[PDB]
């Protein structure tokens, strides 16, 4: 029910035609209601002679004058003169908020470069009350105004966490191998819901999502940050990528790790980016959160560590690629447990050398054919290398010898379900795998589905 | 439009005189004409199909079937002769085959895709018989056993010869030779005690034991009152009381047209899987089990749901006795869920607000978990993924045949492009191929049987002179003595008179044996006659 001048005229006509006779009054009101250059009265008896529709004519002229030149409205919206014309059109169409404003809202959305917050607050309130169709401009205004866009992003973050939990529960026959291109889902719609060339709102939303995933969230969060960074890099989001100084570089490094998982040049680039980094408060804590929250990145780093251990066992030079992998594991182990400056306490050289010698001895035994103390030390030691050791063991006589070690490590030590599923999918040994699985709700369901 | 199939006993025991002086077959024919008069009193019987099956051989058993008009039905009902044996089981099998041969070619049964009460062809079989023993030219039987020797293609899918929408009623004639004085004959008609009674009761019908012409008229009025459009549903008591006779009943629900409209099927007794090559045989009456525990009727706005009024029965009397229209009794079929053998409630039994009738409301398969969920989305929401993971949890338990009706219901509700609109796998390719081949063979015997009801069965007899291949001819009914064309047809007793009549016929110098019904043709004779002039 659009008011304004038209609504006032309708109210006046209703007040005038409120009984009291006046048959000529109704005719005067009908004649006064015919737009300009009164040849419409000349066209009237041409249409009156066969059951006169006036509603058909009015709806037809409204529909053509809207739809045919909404393209012209967009063309004049597509700099200073066009922006001023769009502002004037928005000021004219603001009075028709209760009126149907599909075209009136599209005219303001097309020239939405000037925010105009004095009417923008009322427009945002009306859009929140009436669920307006302004998608991009409405989302940008909601992100820049208050935490309504923050609440919308928190709901999508919870939905993404629930989807990740359901995917972890729904087991299948390699930790869901998918790069940034094929994983376009559940974040491409959220990325399009972002402001686009809105560095401040997108950065605030990313910071809120990272804080929610770190302080009161699992490790499932903070991979959506890498997903949205990859989507913006592939989407040609120049401003958002250029806002983060090292964020684009570490996102490219993460994409290269996800694409291949074995590259010395990528490791050198990551080491060079970490060497000349800023302080741990800004660009260091965020980089640590991006390293820790990446589950697919963590799996790629574990595969790279296994490959580097195999290469070191082949070369027989235990004691820089292994050091780079250890530094990456220490950086991406966890940083959201305690909020503080950027620190990298890691690289146990003696324990790392003891763990690598066990894998080297297992490989040498497997090569020659075609233990418990090392497993106890791994269970009573750093589990970051334990995950890599379990992944290496999961994927003739050497395998039979390492099966008791895998059973001992299974009885020693959340993330082990994915490693066990990968080992079962990659792999006489079936009975040993079933005995290891039965020696321990997602893990039991995965064991039942495997057998 | 209903089908009235009359299974007239044409066994020779029907030639028994009553106190009326007429045989039982005469009483049977007159019962049929009085039934048709009382049916024609109802002005909703403007479209009504009458069929006639006798006890004769299957070439001659079906006297009027599909595509037989009223005149042929009457002319063959009048000309019945009770010269056969009491082959009740074979005649019942032929009657059910004549009712069910079109079912697979037109797909009323909807096999494997849910039991649709609106997919019905409402027919009742009124068998008029006596209490004599059943005979099969080797002895008496003393128990009714329908033979399964030459099955119609697809008969194994239902495991019983009768169907969902077919009810067998027996009008057992027990008129004595001498009139019996009785003042208690104005009371209710007793159930008969012959072998036809359990077979009538298992199809949702009943047997009438008449003993007088007024009892016969009372039974005919009751039979006219029982010509309805509905399907027979077996109701069972699932839990304890909230054995009494309301525990089990093969009652009738009513399917009122506007063609009937409906959305939800009664669920099958199995869980459909594409691994099984053969569709499981389902009972002709779906065994539903009502929950005696009180629940709450759950209806949301714009919801496609179907309400079926139960016919009066001990179950409806029990429900209306516990006067509580605000509550409902949830109903479900067993072994319909993928895991639970008990099943999920597909509907509830709610008494009317006026305490008049008991209505069966059929719903989606698990309505207490879908209606709050779907009502929640259409009250709050643009689906959310927290809702959609719950909706997928419902779709994991829903049988596959509900997916089509659910898609149509949410399409007409206001959410066209919902998840229910995405794909429809249905049955196994072996089952679809089997059903299509069964439809083709059903067409084959459909055009076989319909072509063989009339002008395809002519009987000629012989004496078959024994040796201690020659035969002696009989006086044929259709002798047609061509006495003017054949000299051998002229008897010696009137040889001279017929000779001079032939001589008068050939030179320049039978008729008036019109078969009675056409000898008084008022309209036909004047139509061929020229019209006169008109008055001043």
């Amino acid at each position: 029910x659009x008011x304004x001048x038209x609504x006032x005229x309708x109210x006046x006509x209703x007040x005038x035609x409120x009984x009291x006779x006046x048959x000529x009054x109704x005719x005067x009101x009908x004649x006064x209601x015919g737009v300009l250059l009164p040849s419409l009265q000349s066209a009237l008896p041409f249409l009156d002679l066969h059951g006169t529709p006036r509603l058909e004519f009015h709806q037809s002229v409204f529909d053509e004058l809207r739809d045919k030149l909404l393209e012209r409205v967009s063309a004049i919206a597509s700099a200073e003169e066009r922006y001023k014309k769009l502002e004037d059109l928005l000021e004219k169409s603001f009075s028709l908020v209760k009126m149907p404003s599909l075209q009136p809202v599209v005219m303001c959305v097309m020239k939405h470069l000037p925010k105009v917050p004095e009417k923008k607050l009322k427009l945002v309130m009306a859009d929140k009350e009436l669920y307006r169709a302004c998608a991009v401009e409405v989302k940008r205004q909601i992100w820049q105004d208050n935490q309504a866009l923050f609440g919308d992003e928190v709901s999508p973050l919870l939905k993404q966490y629930i989807l990740e939990k359901e995917s972890a529960l729904f087991s299948t026959e390699f930790f869901s191998p998918s790069p940034k291109t094929r994983r376009q889902g559940e974040v491409v719609q959220r990325l399009t819901r972002m402001v686009g060339k809105n560095v401040k709102l997108y950065d605030m939303v990313l910071q809120f999502l990272r804080t929610l995933f770190l302080r009161t969230r699992n490790v499932h969060y903070c991979t959506l940050r890498a997903e949205l960074l990859m989507s913006l890099h592939d989407l040609d989001v120049g401003e958002i990528c250029t806002v983060d100084p090292c964020h684009k570089f570490t996102w490219c490094l993460d994409a290269c790790i996800r694409e291949r998982f074995v590259d010395s040049k990528r490791a050198r680039e990551l080491q060079g980016f970490l060497d000349g980094v800023k302080k741990g408060q800004e660009q260091v804590l965020g980089d640590l959160s991006m390293i820790l929250c990446d589950p697919f990145a963590i799996n790629t780093l574990a595969l790279s560590t296994v490959r580097h251990l195999q290469e070191l066992v082949g070369q027989e030079t235990l004691p820089l690629l292994l050091l780079l992998r250890l530094l990456a594991l220490g950086q991406g182990a966890w940083d959201m447990i305690d909020s503080q400056v950027f620190k990298e306490p890691k690289m146990e050289v003696e324990l790392i050398t003891r763990f690598l010698p066990m894998l080297m001895s297992f490989l040498v035994d497997d090569y020659t054919f075609n233990p418990e103390s090392f497993t106890k030390f791994l269970q009573e030691q750093r589990m970051a290398c334990e995950v890599g050791l379990y992944y290496v063991l999961h994927i003739k006589n050497a395998l039979l010898r390492l099966l008791p070690g895998l059973v001992e490590t299974f009885g020693d030590l959340g993330d082990i379900f994915l490693h066990l599923l990968t080992g079962n999918l990659a792999l006489l040994e079936d009975f040993c795998s079933s005995l290891f699985d039965g020696f321990f709700r997602k893990e039991n369901v995965h064991r039942h589905a495997l057998r | 439009m209903p089908i009235l199939l009359f299974l007239i006993d044409t066994s020779a025991s029907m030639n028994q005189r009553s106190h009326l002086g007429t045989t039982y077959l005469d009483t049977a024919k007159g019962a049929v004409e009085t039934f048709m008069k009382l049916r024609a009193r109802d002005p909703a019987s403007r479209g009504d199909r009458y069929m006639l099956v006798t006890f004769e051989e299957p070439p001659y058993a079906i006297k009027a079937g599909w595509k037989e008009n009223h005149a042929t039905f009457m002319n063959e009902l009048k000309n019945l002769q009770a010269e056969g044996l009491t082959t009740l089981g074979q005649s019942l099998r032929t009657a059910f085959d004549l009712l069910n041969l079109n079912r697979l070619v037109t797909g009323i049964d909807n096999y494997g895709q849910g039991r649709n009460p609106f997919f019905l062809e409402p027919a009742i079989i009124i068998t008029i018989t006596d209490g004599s023993k059943l005979t099969t030219t080797s002895g008496v039987q003393d128990e009714l056993h329908l033979p399964l020797n030459s099955p119609l293609p697809g008969s194994e899918l239902t495991k019983e010869p009768f169907r969902w929408d077919q009810r067998l009623f027996a009008l057992v004639l027990r008129l004595p030779g001498t009139m019996s004085v009785e003042s208690e004959q104005l009371t209710g008609v007793p159930l008969d005690d012959s072998a036809i009674t359990p077979m009538c009761e298992v199809t949702g019908g009943r047997s009438y034991s008449v003993c007088s012409p007024r009892m016969l008229n009372q039974c005919l009025e009751s039979l006219v009152q029982k010509v309805q459009s509905g399907v027979v549903i077996n109701f069972e008591k699932a839990g304890p009381d909230p054995s009494q006779p309301w525990h089990s009943c093969h009652k009738l629900i009513y399917v009122r047209p506007n063609v009937p409209i409906g959305h939800w099927p009664v669920p099958e007794s199995f869980w459909p899987d594409q691994n099984s090559p053969t569709l499981p045989p389902r009972t002709s009456h779906p065994v539903v089990k009502f929950s005696c525990t009180d629940c709450e009727p759950m209806v949301i706005d714009k919801l496609p749901f179907d309400k079926y009024e139960l016919e009066p029965s001990p179950l409806t009397q029990f429900i209306l006795e516990r006067k509580s229209p605000q509550t409902c009794w949830q109903v479900y079929v067993s072994n319909s869920a993928k895991y639970s053998e008990l099943g999920h409630p597909f509907g509830y039994l709610k008494a009317s607000t006026a305490l008049n009738c008991v209505n069966l409301f059929v719903m989606p398969y698990n309505y207490p978990v879908l209606l709050p969920l779907l009502d929640d989305l259409f009250k709050v929401h643009k689906p959310t993924l927290k809702w959609r993971q719950s909706f997928e949890s419902y779709l994991k338990t829903m049988p596959p045949y509900y997916l089509g009706p659910l898609k149509k219901a949410v399409r007409m509700m206001g959410a066209p492009n919902l998840i229910a609109d995405s794909m429809e796998y249905g049955l196994s390719y072996s089952v679809i191929s089997y059903l299509k081949k069964l439809s083709q063979q059903a067409k084959i015997e459909s055009d076989r049987v319909i072509g063989s009801v009339g002008k395809k069965v002519v009987q000629e007899t012989g004496i078959k002179v024994r040796s201690r291949g020659f035969q002696v001819a009989l006086l044929n009914k259709d002798l047609k003595p061509q006495t003017f064309r054949n000299a051998y047809d002229i008897p010696r007793r009137n040889l001279l008179d017929h000779l001079t009549r032939m001589r008068s016929n050939l030179l320049k110098s039978q008729v008036h044996s019109v078969p009675i019904a056409q000898m008084g043709n008022y309209q036909e004779y004047l139509k061929q006659v020229p019209s006169p002039l008109r008055e001043l």
